[PDB]
């Protein structure tokens, strides 16, 4: 016999599962977390400011 | 004044008329007139209560102005108003 | 809003409930929890972190009543939520339901509270709930309720004049604008101090914890270990820092060595600690030293790390009281002398016992040992002699871990036999999260 | 002076009520602060908030510029 | 399990019965003198309101410190024939 | 042959002494650290006014 | 505003100290004659002039306390006694008199301390309150058993203490303080300036401490 | 387990000569583990013959004034003066009894009835009038018919 | 003219109508009341004038005319609602003399009357003290009063003579120590009366103090003793009715406290919350809500009476008294203690309510029910309300 | 030896039983007198204080005078914190008016 | 793989950035407004109904 609260905690900790993997693996990486976000914006920063300190050697 | 007053009262109304048949050992939903009273009553009051408060406001306004504390126009929007808050 | 109206309204239809059908009841009453952890999932889906510090906003006019989301709050009530659907799953009154029911509404409204004195309301308004929950007829402590009530008490009532004086210094109570005005940082901040030193275990005023958290049933033990004690941090991370910076700032020292004594006396009063269920009791109050402490050196990132400390403590610590109270009530009894040979007795239980006890101890491989190496980051940015304080006495809490669980689990076999699967099914969520944030919280 | 103080305050209040962006360029990442005369810079908080958010994104700016220098150092 | 009540049975309900062997009096007199009290010598505490708080908090300290308990109140003299 | 009785007072205070001296030695360190350090500056300032 | 990085509050500071802030269009407050003799009592420069001024408000509490126990006292007199009129009197009046003697003994010390280590230090602070208390209560506390002789100079000490707290360092801290009008270092924020500040019907233990914090009377 | 006696109240039986304020010997059948004065009660005592407890959380438990002669001294059960159920117990003394004070007063609430009291004999002890709410008071007057064990509740409000 | 004085002669009219109809209906053999219960209501309701506190008393004693069924003892509340209305219309020391006592004397006779049972000599006894004491305490104010006549030659009320007044004032409150009274008629008189007794005439002399009354002096050590003596007796109390007594004390001293400080619109707005909780609490039948008293008195937040003493608290604040607000706050603590004791009291408790057997049903659910719903009032009371 | 259960299922309470019954009251331990009377004195050794000469010597020498060490070590690192950056004299609960809370816009 | 970038498209397809900042403005907004009104509020002498000379601008009758 399935015991009376097994397939309601199950079917809520798996969607929460499910809700917390698709959130991990679906949202946006800016939408995610903001050190994606800033990335691409310092790469280009950090590109210019090498020949910067190149020069001011 | 609130945009809710009336549903407040109405379940005020409503947990009154639970708490009547408590009171005599009843079913929570038997007699459903005292119910329908009840959330009339409640909804009557405190659209009642709603009203004095822009009432208070306004004589607050004016018994603050008379008194001689001018105020710049764009604050008194917050008493000379009957908001639907 | 209209949500959350929703969710309070279908909560209260289990005294609506005639307890004829046993069945059915059960069936509403866990569903009423469960609807709000799939809403916080939903809200985390909806969250941006390339948004503002602060997401969906609302206020009720001029109600205070200021709602508002961070990762903090958020997290909070995700770890919340995953915990009170397992206390409902070791409840059988209609009684329990509703106090809880309303004690989750109140932690929930409060955690993501903006207004100051909207806090001071919806906080205190479970302490008659927990009064009723301690001191039990049959089985619970009249004196343990009477403590914890006088001690919150105590606080609000330092706290409350406080919070009217600046509330008429700056003619409001949303923190938005509390932050911004001038203020008597003083009077405000010994308030606070009082109040969230009384929350969280902070010696000298902490003693209502080891008898209240012992009386309660397991369902309360639980809720008042994960949840209660972090009000108290979600509060200074939330009010304090953001509106009286100057005291925060002249307290230091004061804050830093109440937190390192009450660290080391309450590692050292631990072990001489007979019973299992006080032993747990006093394991809190050095995780909560060290976020006190984690938040209070602001260093490098010291919300995140506390915040990191807070989820850890409450994944971990609630498997404790989960084992604890099994013990209890297929025992009778709490007091250790009569736990042995546990192992072969109850194997998987035993094996839960030893995991969750290394998550105590800060071990690898879970959320407490990230944890407790980021609020050592903070602590050391700020100064090393602190750090080297926490982390000298490290072994002292292990000492009286492994000496308590080698006792009750090895020796000689006598007593219960292994777990159930309901018992299996109520220690799995914080194995499985405990697991996940050890392995790979971020991405 | 007091009345000068309060101009500034009105004039930011209606800046700050009428401002909006599109192009899916995400408000409170804004590119630059705006420089101020004013003392205690919470007497505004719009613009205590815009500098709150630019400040963020400059220190996590360093943190991923802290990276890739580790990853080309490593290199 | 229960723990054990200290002493003697015979000897602490004698301590119960000590000093009750005594007819209880009308509480109207305490009451009209505390009334007759406050109406005449109130007044001398009006200028004390402007005095230093630190008198003020020590002649609280002293007053609360001297106070007696009216209920068990009990005399030597209770049971005595003469002074 | 066990009595169950608390340490000597002497002795315990001793050796907690001995503990905390043996297990605490950074702070000592520093402390001894910042004391050469001031007394350099003490020597400083003294002969540098004159 | 919540980030897990920082806490701008913390970083958000004034460069350049305020001036007054400008309250009401009369800024002068109202307020009733105090009697010239707690004006003395303030007085400190003479610690004799100050116990002496001191004292009958503190003996005035063990006079209540004497005659509190001896009512209480006389409404359980056998009837046999009660009839020797001068033998009650004797005995009730040299219970009032005792502790009405022992309050002002006290406070006669406490007074006379306390401004005793003013003078010695030449400032004033809450030490000498301390001193105080801890003396009254060693004198209080002498010749009883022994948990007693350190906490009544303790509690006496805490007593002095809190008194100072309350009493003095507080609205210090708070002259400032206002609860209308603008809010200082923000008139930026549109408050309009009362003409007069709030009027009061206060009593007498509620008296404005600055001119500037509303108007006291009638 | 085996041919033990089958149980009956005869083995349970308690017997206590009691004597009213009038001078009236009766004879009262009492049973082991329950109080004295319940007993009294179910003989038919008089309303008056009884008073609420002066106690915290015990104001719904009755009690009578009863006289204990030497020798039962040692069976009744000990109480503390410094308790706080003790300083009730010392209200009762002060209010209650008043002159009617005897060396042998005691409460009969604090008598567990067992087979040592069995053939003890006590008498009824005088009270002063009384009143505690509006539905339950004492006149100072022991003219009545009505039986304590005729009111339906014992309410405290 | 005597135009703009009608309602006086209506009163009179209809106070004689009433006794000749009274008299009339007694020869029929009539056993109850309730027409003339309706009738006086309704006079009451004329005889009002437009302000918000006359209307405040009047349907508070219209409520309050439900729980007693003898027309002597209706006449006796309908003079002393009398007194107190004009009491709210006093501006002279003789007019509030007269209704000071006329309301005194109306109080010991309704005491008197309705006792029943062996409760009867305690209640008499009750009476006669409190109309001891207030006899001399109306001589006292009578003195005073002559005093300050001669010195002013005016009816002006103002001067040193005054502190008097304002002692005679504390003592019709029960401020404590001149509290007793009040607990000894808490000792025996019945619930309806008590009831009576905690809400109307510091109603009316809270309004008149508000309307008609300055002094130059402080109520503060009054204030400590109320607060202090309160919070203790009520906690060491074992008695029901003395533990609610010591509650009103402190009580009626957190008041005097929002006195001293001025700010009367939180002592309006408490006053009003205290007053539906005493009107609430004395016509229980079940003891499930009687809990909900004691949370709306130990200042527990969801309900009104933490608001109420919140309020308070901001306005004691407001003025930076930090003296009696702290003792306020530990006074607040301490009542917590007997509060939870009455919860244990009356609600770990099997329920069991007995029925009506002389019909009567349960004669007062409605207005148990309607004070019930305080839980829905902080909604509008949040706001700046009752200013 | 009973049966709690009939063939398909159904949990029989067994009320009329004559063999006891497995419940969750199955596997509870005997309590040793002297066990539950050391654990009621240990859970009330509140009862078993006293201002005796070592109570008191322990207690200061170890609970307060740990306290102040760790007070003035507390003070001693906060200081050397402001020290080690760039910081003057900051006033930390009673220690009159000076610096506090370094401004963001000043290179110290 | 599909399902995750589609779940992506949706979230940005729905998320607005001007209709937070416009609940932003919004709730400061209403906060400024009841900070305003409370402070304007809190002048509040209080003075006896018989105190003609501290309300000489109230427009009363008396019928004495």
């Amino acid at each position: 016999k399935t015991l009376w609260w097994e397939p309601y905690w199950y079917a809520g900790f798996g969607g929460m599962g499910v809700g917390v993997y698709l959130i991990y693996h679906a949202k946006p990486l800016e939408a995610l977390d903001i050190k994606y976000w800033a990335a691409p914006r310092a790469a280009k920063e950090l590109e210019t400011e090498m020949r910067m300190l190149d020069k001011l050697n | 004044g609130w945009a809710y007053s009336g549903e407040w009262g109405m379940l005020a109304g409503f947990c009154f008329g639970t708490l009547k048949n408590v009171q005599e050992g009843k079913a929570w939903f038997r007699r459903p007139y005292i119910h329908g009273a009840g959330m009339i009553a409640g909804y009557y009051l405190f659209k009642a209560a709603a009203d004095w408060e822009d009432e208070a406001l306004k004589r607050i306004i004016t018994r603050y102005e008379r008194k001689g504390y001018a105020i710049p126009e764009d604050r008194k929007e917050l008493f000379a108003a009957n908001q639907y808050k | 809003m209209f949500i959350s109206v929703l969710l309070i309204l279908f909560a209260l239809c289990v005294t609506l409930i005639p307890e004829a059908h046993y069945h059915m009841v059960r069936v509403w009453s866990f569903v009423a929890t469960i609807i709000p952890m799939w809403v916080v999932t939903w809200m985390w889906w909806n969250f941006d972190a390339s948004g503002h510090g602060l997401q969906m906003l609302v206020i009720l006019g001029r109600s205070h009543l200021a709602f508002g989301i961070d990762g903090v709050a958020l997290s909070l009530m995700l770890l919340t939520t995953v915990l009170f659907p397992i206390c409902m799953m070791l409840l059988r009154t209609v009684a329990g339901f509703m106090t809880f029911i309303l004690l989750e509404v109140l932690v929930l409204s409060a955690l993501c509270v903006l207004d100051l004195l909207g806090f001071y309301i919806l906080f205190e308004a479970s302490l008659i709930l927990l009064f009723l929950l301690i001191g039990r007829a049959p089985y619970g402590s009249l004196e343990a309720a009477y403590k914890i009530v006088l001690y919150t008490m105590a606080g609000s009532l330092v706290l409350l004049p406080t919070l009217f004086m600046i509330y008429s210094e700056c003619g409001t109570t949303n923190v938005l604008y509390m932050t911004c005005a001038y203020n008597h940082q003083t009077v405000l901040g010994w308030g606070l101090l009082a109040v969230l030193a009384v929350k969280i275990p902070l010696m000298p005023v902490h003693l209502w914890l080891p008898e209240a958290h012992v009386a309660a049933p397991t369902a309360g033990s639980v809720l008042l270990a994960g949840v209660l004690l972090k009000l108290g941090g979600i509060g200074f991370l939330r009010f304090m820092l953001p509106v009286v910076p100057e005291f925060c700032v002249s307290v230091f020292p004061l804050v830093s060595t109440l937190c390192l004594v009450s660290f080391l006396f309450s590692t050292l009063s631990t072990l001489r600690q007979i019973d299992l269920k006080k032993i747990v009791a006093y394991s809190s109050i050095a995780h909560m030293s060290m976020v006190t402490l984690a938040i209070f050196s602001q260093s490098e990132f010291s919300a995140y790390s506390s915040s990191f400390l807070m989820i850890a403590h409450g994944l971990i610590s609630p498997a404790l009281f989960l084992i604890v109270g099994i013990l209890y009530d297929r025992a009778h009894t709490k007091f250790i002398l009569y736990f042995s040979g546990l192992g072969a007795s109850m194997p998987i239980g035993s094996t839960l016992f030893f995991l969750f006890t290394l998550g105590n101890l800060a071990f690898p491989l879970f959320p407490n040992f990230i944890a407790e190496v980021l609020c050592m980051v903070s602590i050391f940015a700020v100064h090393e002699l602190l750090a080297y304080v926490f982390c000298v006495c490290q072994v002292l809490g292990a000492a009286y871990g492994f000496w308590a669980f080698n006792r009750v689990v090895h020796g000689l076999p006598r007593g219960p036999a292994d777990v159930t699967r309901t018992e299996f099914h109520t220690v799995l969520p914080l194995l499985i999260g405990a697991v996940w944030l050890g392995i790979k919280p971020m991405a | 002076s007091v009345e000068e103080r309060q101009s500034f305050h009105d004039k930011v209040n209606d800046v700050f009520k009428n401002l909006t962006g599109e192009a899916g360029k995400r408000w409170a990442r804004p590119d630059e602060p705006i420089l101020h005369t004013l003392n205690d810079e919470k007497e505004e908080p719009h613009i205590f908030f815009h500098n709150t958010n630019y400040r963020t994104s400059r220190k996590y700016i360093n943190v991923e510029k802290t990276k890739i220098l580790r990853e080309q150092a490593l290199e | 399990y229960k723990p054990e009540v200290p002493g003697n049975t015979v000897d602490n309900w004698t301590e119960l019965r000590a000093s009750w062997n005594k007819e209880r009096a009308s509480s109207l007199g305490t009451n009209y003198y505390l009334n007759v009290a406050v109406m005449g010598f109130a007044y001398w505490l009006n200028e004390a309101y402007y005095f230093p708080p630190r008198t003020l908090y020590v002649g609280a300290l002293v007053f609360f410190a001297l106070y007696v308990r009216k209920a068990y109140f009990s005399t030597p003299y209770a049971f005595k024939h003469e002074y | 042959n066990y009595n169950f009785e608390p340490m000597g007072m002497g002795s315990l205070f001793i050796r907690t002494m001995v503990m905390v001296g043996v297990f605490f030695f950074p702070v000592f360190i520093m402390i001894n650290d910042d004391y050469k350090y001031t007394s350099f500056l003490d020597k400083v300032a003294a002969a540098k006014a004159a | 505003v919540f980030s897990g990085a920082f806490n701008t509050p913390s970083s958000t500071t004034a460069r350049e100290p305020y001036a007054k802030t400008k309250s009401s269009e009369a800024e002068y407050g109202v307020d009733t004659p105090v009697p010239a003799s707690a004006l003395k009592a303030a007085d400190k420069h003479d610690a004799l002039a100050y116990a002496v001024a001191n004292a009958p408000l503190i003996g005035l509490a063990g006079l209540a306390a004497g005659a509190q126990e001896a009512y209480m006292t006389f409404e359980r007199l056998p009837p046999t006694l009660s009839r020797q009129h001068f033998k009650q009197a004797q005995l009730l009046l040299g219970i009032i008199g005792k502790k009405t003697a022992y309050a002002t003994l006290l406070g006669a010390v406490f007074s006379f301390t306390d401004a005793t280590v003013e003078n010695m230090r030449g400032k004033h602070d809450m030490t000498s309150g301390m001193v105080a208390g801890a003396v009254t209560g060693f004198l209080f506390g002498m010749g009883r058993p022994m948990p007693q002789p350190v906490a009544w100079p303790l509690a006496f000490a805490g007593a002095a203490v809190a008194a100072d707290f309350i009493g003095e360092l507080m609205p210090k801290y708070m002259k400032d303080y206002r609860i209308y009008g603008p809010v200082v270092h923000r008139e930026n924020w549109g408050d309009p300036v009362p003409p007069r500040p709030p009027i009061l019907d206060t009593g007498a233990a509620v008296r404005p401490s600055d001119p500037g914090q509303f108007w006291r009377g009638y | 387990h085996g041919p033990a006696q089958t149980p009956t109240v005869f083995d349970k039986l308690v017997e206590v000569t009691v004597v009213d304020m009038n001078g009236i010997r009766h004879r009262v059948r009492g049973l082991q583990g329950q109080s004295l004065a319940q007993a009294l009660v179910e003989y038919g005592f008089p309303d008056t013959y009884f008073f609420p407890n002066m106690g915290f959380y015990t104001q719904h438990i009755v009690d009578a004034h009863v006289f204990v002669p030497k020798e039962f001294w040692g069976k009744v059960q000990n109480v503390d003066p410094e308790s706080d159920d003790g300083l009730a117990v010392k209200r009762m003394f002060r209010d209650i009894v008043q002159d009617y004070q005897r060396d042998t007063s005691f409460f009969a609430s604090y008598i567990t009835l067992g087979a040592e009291h069995n053939g003890m004999t006590v008498g009824i002890g005088p009270i002063k009038p009384w009143i505690l709410h509006s539905e339950w008071a004492f006149a100072g007057v022991h003219d009545s018919r009505n039986k304590q064990f005729d009111k339906p509740t014992v309410e405290i409000w | 003219x005597x135009x703009x004085x009608m309602i006086e002669l209506d009163l009179c009219f209809g106070l004689l109508l009433l006794i000749l109809f009274g008299l009339l209906s007694l020869r029929n053999g009539h056993v109850s009341l309730a027409h003339i219960r309706f009738i006086c209501q309704c006079w009451l309701v004329m005889i009002t004038p437009l302000e918000v506190q006359d209307f405040a008393l009047c349907i508070l004693t219209v409520v309050l005319l439900q729980s007693f069924h003898s027309f002597e003892a209706l006449l006796f509340l309908l003079l002393a609602y009398i007194g107190q209305l004009y009491m709210m219309h006093s501006c002279n020391l003789v007019s509030f003399y007269v209704c000071l006592e006329a309301q005194t004397l109306c109080v010991v006779v309704l005491c008197g009357l309705l006792a029943r049972g062996a409760s009867t000599s305690f209640s008499v006894e009750a009476a006669l003290k409190f109309l001891l004491l207030s006899a001399m305490v109306s001589g006292m104010a009578l003195f005073w009063f002559s005093a300050m006549y001669q010195r002013t030659g005016s009816l002006d009320m103002v001067g040193q003579e005054t502190f008097w007044i304002l002692l005679v004032m504390l003592f019709k409150l029960g401020v404590a120590p001149m509290h007793m009274w009040s607990v000894d008629l808490y000792g025996s008189i019945p619930k309806s009366l008590l009831l009576y007794l905690s809400t109307a005439p510091k109603l009316s002399l809270f309004t008149f103090w508000a309307s008609s009354w300055h002094h130059d002096f402080s109520v503060g050590v009054f204030i400590l003793f109320s607060m202090f003596i309160g919070s203790i007796g009520a906690y060491g109390q074992p008695a029901l009715r003395s533990l609610f007594a010591y509650s009103t004390i402190n009580e009626i001293g957190l008041l005097l406290l929002a006195v001293e400080t001025a700010g009367f619109h939180t002592l309006y707005q408490h006053l009003g919350i205290y007053i539906i909780t005493q009107l609430l609490l004395w016509n229980l039948t079940d003891k499930r809500l009687f809990a909900l008293c004691a949370v709306s008195l130990a200042g527990l937040p969801p309900f009104a009476g933490f608001f109420g003493k919140a309020w308070i608290f901001w306005h004691a604040m407001s003025v930076q008294a930090f003296s009696l607000l702290a003792a306020a706050l530990f006074c607040t603590l301490l009542s917590l203690v007997y509060y939870l004791r009455v919860i244990r009291l009356f609600w770990t408790a099997p329920v069991h309510t007995a029925a009506s057997f002389t019909g009567a049903p349960n004669q007062t659910t409605l207005t148990s029910a309607c004070a019930v719903a305080l839980a829905f009032a902080p909604v509008m009371l949040v706001k700046p309300f009752v200013i | 030896e009973a049966k709690q259960f009939t063939p398909d299922g159904k949990y029989m309470p067994g009320i009329f039983s004559k063999a006891k019954p497995l419940d969750r009251s199955t596997q509870w331990v005997h309590k040793n007198p002297y066990i539950e009377a050391w654990y009621y004195r240990r859970d009330h050794f509140e009862n078993e204080f006293v201002w005796n000469y070592r109570t008191t010597i322990e207690a200061l020498w170890f609970l307060g005078g740990f306290t102040a060490a760790a007070y003035a070590l507390s003070v001693f690192a906060f200081r050397q914190a402001d020290r080690r950056s760039g910081y003057p004299k900051r006033q930390i609960l009673g220690d009159e008016p000076a610096m506090v809370l370094p401004d963001e816009r000043q290179f110290y | 793989a599909y399902i995750l970038d589609f779940l992506s498209y949706m979230w940005e397809k729905n998320n607005d950035d001007s209709a937070s900042y416009k609940e932003w403005q919004d709730f400061l907004d209403v906060a400024e407004k009841d900070r305003r009104r409370d402070r304007i509020i809190a002048w509040r002498e209080r003075t006896m109904y018989d105190d003609y000379a501290a309300n000489a601008e109230e427009p009363i009758i008396y019928k004495r």
